[PDB]
């Protein structure tokens, strides 16, 4: 399965998305730069509407506590 | 492996059955998973390449796999003889011959030749030559392998 | 069972007929070279009509990666 | 199996039971599938053909297998004395003898005749002859078992 | 149970029959000689009718991987 | 059992428990199946007949056959003392008796007395005489245990 194609359902929690994430993330082999590029792109871009929203709220700057703590409730 | 005695040699022992079995097991349970290459590492630690065909030969199931590397193995191996062209001239007494990419996948060199290469001074260090090609081979399997 | 007795099903993915393959073509203890002549042949002439066409397409000097790649949705 | 000692001299030593049971284990669950050949040779590093017979011994099922194993061994044995013959005239008092196929099978041969050749100067491997003998009979097996 | 006890079923593969019959023989402590004479005689007498049609084909000298897979389709 | 030390005398040390307990799981699992014999066989290497009597007397269940066995070994012990007659006259001040049948049952004799027969030069293999009334008795059992 492809990065691109690692998505967060419409009732899955985020806690259990971001562990996919990182999982595939932990099979690509791209410079660190792009990794970075697509841990702030892909992540949030992929997450669902609900938390989409709360993340958006967060701003940038933020880190993955706060990224995991913000949408526990959604 | 070659591993150093109480004397402060190098001398070769033999590798465990616990380890041989864990090395089964991991296969078994993880399959293609990541996991699979740091823990091969930590397994390889000290390992002769007769050692690392006995680990792949010892191997059961997934031959399309097991296929695959061996021909990455050789690839890898064809190119090792083709970067390293033989050297000038006969062979010295004084001195042991240079390796080829099957002296590295440990084929056409004997156990005595692999410890006198890794154990002579300066020492050269085949293992972590078939390493990469193992890790190499890996990375190719565990990209397919991923759905 | 024999080598030749060894062929694709009408439904079976490839990559599961591969697998069958080598594991016969491990218990096989012929020279290299009549091994590498199996391997180009056999293994394709006993694909089901819909991959082999696949791999028809391929030309040859295709690597078994690309070969598990093109025949994967059929 | 004959190891080498602390001290620099090869020496027997028994063969473990965890080493033992790993024997019997495999076979249990491996039957007569391929893996089961680097398996043996790996677990018969430095052996002698007096462990090699307690492990045929040791099997229990399979013996269909196990007589044809037999058999290919005399076989081999029978073409071991047919083509090295005995040697001219009486054996010296500063030596000691060539062995027969039956030496070689352990059954003609003592533990103490058995370490003699092995670490003697040359030394003759009458493990890796037997060795042989049995991976040749065990393709013998694993091509008819094949289904 | 005794060698003689050993026999072939109807519909049972020769193959379960000869390790049944080496596993009995590897209970008789008897001279090799004599194992010798048990091996030719009372493998093939105690065999089924249809085996015993195709073994008696095989005529005299025939070894083991032969016998058994001279009887494979019975 | 009696074994080798590293400073290069045979000396007498303990049997292991997962020995002990390997005994008793091959008791447990092929109760009267030939491969006791081999297993027996290696797992009695370098053994006392002390080590014989507990190993015997550790059995539980098959008493019958525990029975029988006992009867077989004071027969062959019987034997041995009628084959073998006391010697002439009273045993010397710089030497050590002639073993009886019970002393090769471990019957009469202490570890020590054990240790200086097959320690001393010539020495004498009272472990491979009980082996063999052992194994012969272990014939009997099986050739009734056939069902």
């Amino acid at each position: 399965t492809s990065i691109l194609d690692i998505r967060q359902g419409p009732k899955e929690p985020f806690r259990d998305y971001v562990d996919r994430f990182y999982k595939t993330l932990r099979a690509e082999q791209a410079s660190q730069e792009v990794k970075n590029w697509m841990t702030e792109t892909l992540l949030v871009q992929n997450a669902n509407p609900d938390c989409k929203t709360i993340l958006k709220a967060l701003g940038p700057g933020a880190t993955l506590e706060e990224m995991m703590t913000a949408c526990q409730g959604v | 492996p070659i591993v150093q005695n109480l004397q402060g040699q190098m001398v070769h022992q033999a590798i465990s059955p616990r380890t041989l079995n864990a090395w089964v097991k991991v296969v078994e349970e993880k399959a293609f998973s990541p996991e699979v290459i740091p823990m091969f590492s930590a397994l390889s630690e000290g390992a002769t390449p007769q050692d690392l065909n006995t680990m792949l030969n010892t191997v059961g199931g997934h031959q399309a796999a097991m296929q695959m590397l061996k021909e990455t193995i050789n690839e890898e191996a064809a190119e090792w003889d083709r970067l390293h062209p033989v050297h000038a001239g006969p062979i010295a007494p004084g001195q042991m011959r240079e390796p080829r990419g099957s002296d590295i996948a440990g084929t056409t060199s004997t156990l005595q030749e692999q410890i006198g290469w890794m154990t002579h001074n300066p020492p050269i260090p085949v293992g972590e030559i078939y390493k990469r090609w193992i890790i190499l081979g890996l990375n190719k399997i565990v990209r397919m392998y991923s759905p």
